């Protein structure tokens, strides 16, 4: 296991889906907020689903 | 373009991800996008241009 | 670049 800063890891994965990494470094803040909000709604979804 | 910016303490290099092979940072293996104040953790260094050494 | 000789 080789340690790597987490934003650079996500930049690699962005390359993996055909989007250039500059797109990630310029929207880091917004992306982080979107990810946090989604994770927050996951638990609510699990709890509300019968 | 491919790899990661790796510095060995005093100098900066570009190297392919899965095997250490440092190269000089030049205009050929990098691409530009916008001004340099929005990206976090950016550093400073000389980016050589191969057209200058020819000096026609 | 050589043939152009700019
Ligand atoms: C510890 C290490 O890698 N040091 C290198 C040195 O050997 C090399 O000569 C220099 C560039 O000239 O860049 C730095
Ligand atoms: C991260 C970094 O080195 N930023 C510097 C900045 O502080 C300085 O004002 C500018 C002037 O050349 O050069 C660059």
């Amino acid at each position: 296991a080789l340690q790597i800063p987490f934003p650079m890891q996500m930049a690699y994965r962005f390359n993996g889906i055909g989007v250039t990494q500059n797109v990630l470094y310029e929207n880091q803040k917004l992306i982080a907020n979107q990810f946090n909000s989604a994770i927050g709604k996951i638990q609510d979804s699990l709890s509300s689903t019968p | 373009r491919e790899g990661v910016f790796v510095s060995n303490g005093t100098h900066w290099f570009v190297t392919q991800r899965n095997f250490y092979e440092p190269q000089i940072i030049t205009t050929d293996n990098t691409f530009v996008s916008g001004n340099c104040d929005v990206v976090i953790g950016i550093v400073n260094n000389t980016v050589y241009d191969p057209l200058q050494p020819e000096l026609d």
